[PDB]
């Protein structure tokens, strides 16, 4: 996504204020939790029974931090997202089989954690910047399936 | 297909949502049109301003279907039929649009209610409004 | 949401193949494997060379699960509910992966009742595929 | 998509066998019919109230075989499948909005109607090169919603 400078604004703005250990661990457990099929990609990392053990799951919350930093990195390449996420769509792809529309609801999962984090600051308009992110991160992470 | 848990997680929210709907669906209906534009080619008759009091009036149409639809967990098909007539008969809604209209609900419901917006909360949520989104898309007059 | 119609072409349709669900079960899985590749990645445990026999058994059993839907359209999450336990809880399937074998599945059948696979059937048989598959991804008890 | 030399012997032997007049109408008329939100997208062709109706309209036919003679063009250009196509993305996305998952079942529908055709000789070899293709013109067709 080419995003216009107000929308960047918005964007960059709000990232600068987020808890990025608390929030990439939260955004990936909703995942497991609202879409349960994807815990079979997760399965080594533990009990993945009850939404409480998920949400408290160690090793979740740490590749939740992972998931996140990448997308931190998104941010500083936001006119070359497509490159910056080459080496994730492989992996992604040929190693894990993940189908490329998971990516789209984590991206929604993502977008109803910010909001539930910054209530009334997450307004409309900032909510229209991060989809556009979201679904550009999506669209970076399918190149190689396609 | 709703699971006992998923209806008294839906339940146990919508009470907590309640007398606040209204203004719920306005916002919910504002966030999906300033999101995705496209979703205004179905309302050209209507004021689309932020402030909008048709935009209000219709979140509260809107969020009056959702109680009623709380209330009939058991029987949607049944209670809905005059819903779906008229969104898969008359208007003819591509479904994807549901889906933004879904997402928007539970970004508003987050926004306004994170204590009561636990994941469980999530997830019933999700499979409510997408259940219901079902029942609106399918001719089964 | 099923109308008595669907019910009707459903029905229709499924006594046409008659004896021959087996063998259609088995070819759709076949397409399915081999248009869509990653599907394998859930029989890492079979033999998926073609012609095998462990996927003409399997397309017994699936073409037997149809048959069984078939006959409890009015309560399939009740009469599904094993089948739901296993693809779930146990073996947590992408739905993706559902739309992927409905899709070999009405090819699979167009390709061999030509005569019957009409439009309207068509729309039918889709449908019931997709109730299907929300069964069966669901998590209900 | 992307074809490998045997996938495009496949695909380009059975197009010659394929009738153009009545392909192209009879995947529109079952995208109507079994899609039937698609219908609104065309509105000004007829009362398309029935199965029998829309699969009877001759602005329907008419239209399928614009459709379907597109693919041909396609065809001929599947290595730069985004390229032909850069127009008609424009004309689908600013002008009809349509959104592209639509796009998705057009071409599952097709492939079911050649199923149709061909019987016994669709087999699972040649529909696999197909699903490349339908897959490749389903995305095409949608990256101007970029
Ligand atoms: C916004 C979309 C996503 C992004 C940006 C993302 C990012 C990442 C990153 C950075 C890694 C670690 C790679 C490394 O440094 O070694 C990773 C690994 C992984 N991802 Fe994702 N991911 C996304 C979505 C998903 C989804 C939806 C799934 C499953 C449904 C998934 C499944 C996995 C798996 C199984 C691994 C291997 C983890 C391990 O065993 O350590 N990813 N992803
Ligand atoms: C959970 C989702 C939805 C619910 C519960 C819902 C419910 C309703 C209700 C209660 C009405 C009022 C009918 C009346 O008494 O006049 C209505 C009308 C309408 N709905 Fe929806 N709807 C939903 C989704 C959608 C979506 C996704 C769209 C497309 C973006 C849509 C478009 C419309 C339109 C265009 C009208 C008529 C507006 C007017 O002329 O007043 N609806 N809907
Ligand atoms: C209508 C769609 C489907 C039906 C009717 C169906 C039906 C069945 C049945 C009847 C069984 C075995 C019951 C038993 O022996 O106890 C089974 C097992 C299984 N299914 Fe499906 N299934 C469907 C879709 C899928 C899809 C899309 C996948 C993934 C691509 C899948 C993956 C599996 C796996 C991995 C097993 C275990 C087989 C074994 O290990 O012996 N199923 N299914
Ligand atoms: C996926 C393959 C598709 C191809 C190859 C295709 C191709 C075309 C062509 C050739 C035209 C006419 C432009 C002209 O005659 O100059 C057209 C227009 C149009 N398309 Fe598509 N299209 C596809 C999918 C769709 C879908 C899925 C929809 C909506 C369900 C759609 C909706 C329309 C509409 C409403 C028009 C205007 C036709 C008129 O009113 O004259 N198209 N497309």
């Amino acid at each position: 996504v080419h995003l216009t400078a107000e929308e960047k604004a918005h964007v960059s703005g709000l990232w600068g204020k987020v808890n990025t250990e608390e929030v990439g661990g939260e955004a990936l457990g909703r995942l497991l939790v609202v879409y349960p099929w994807t815990q079979r990609f997760f399965e080594t990392f533990g009990d993945l029974s009850s939404a409480n053990a998920i949400m408290n799951n160690p090793k979740v919350k740490a590749h939740g931090k992972k998931v996140l930093s990448s997308f931190s990195d998104g941010l500083k390449n936001l006119d070359n997202l497509k490159g910056t996420f080459a080496a994730l769509s492989e992996l992604h792809c040929d190693k894990l089989h993940v189908d490329p529309e998971n990516f789209k609801l984590l991206g929604n999962v993502l977008v109803c954690v910010l909001a539930h984090h910054f209530g009334k600051e997450f307004t409309p308009q900032v909510q229209a910047a991060y989809q556009k992110i979201v679904a550009g991160v999506a669209n970076a992470l399918a190149h190689k399936y396609h | 297909v709703l699971s006992p848990a998923d209806k008294t997680n839906i339940k146990a929210s919508w009470e907590k949502i309640g007398s606040h709907g209204g203004e719920y669906g306005a916002e919910a209906l504002e966030r999906t049109f300033l999101c995705f534009p496209t979703t205004k080619t179905y309302f050209p008759h209507f004021d689309l301003s932020h402030g909008s009091a048709q935009v209000k009036a219709h979140g509260k149409k809107v969020a009056d279907a959702l109680t009623n639809a709380v209330g009939h967990l058991d029987d949607l098909p049944g209670a809905l039929s005059a819903l779906s007539d008229l969104h898969a008969y008359k208007l003819r809604v591509d479904p994807v649009n549901f889906k933004l209209l879904s997402h928007c609900l539970l970004v508003t419901l987050a926004s306004h209610h994170p204590a009561e917006f636990t994941p469980a909360v999530h997830a019933s949520l999700d499979k409510f409004l997408s259940s219901v989104s079902t029942v609106l898309t399918s001719k089964y007059r």
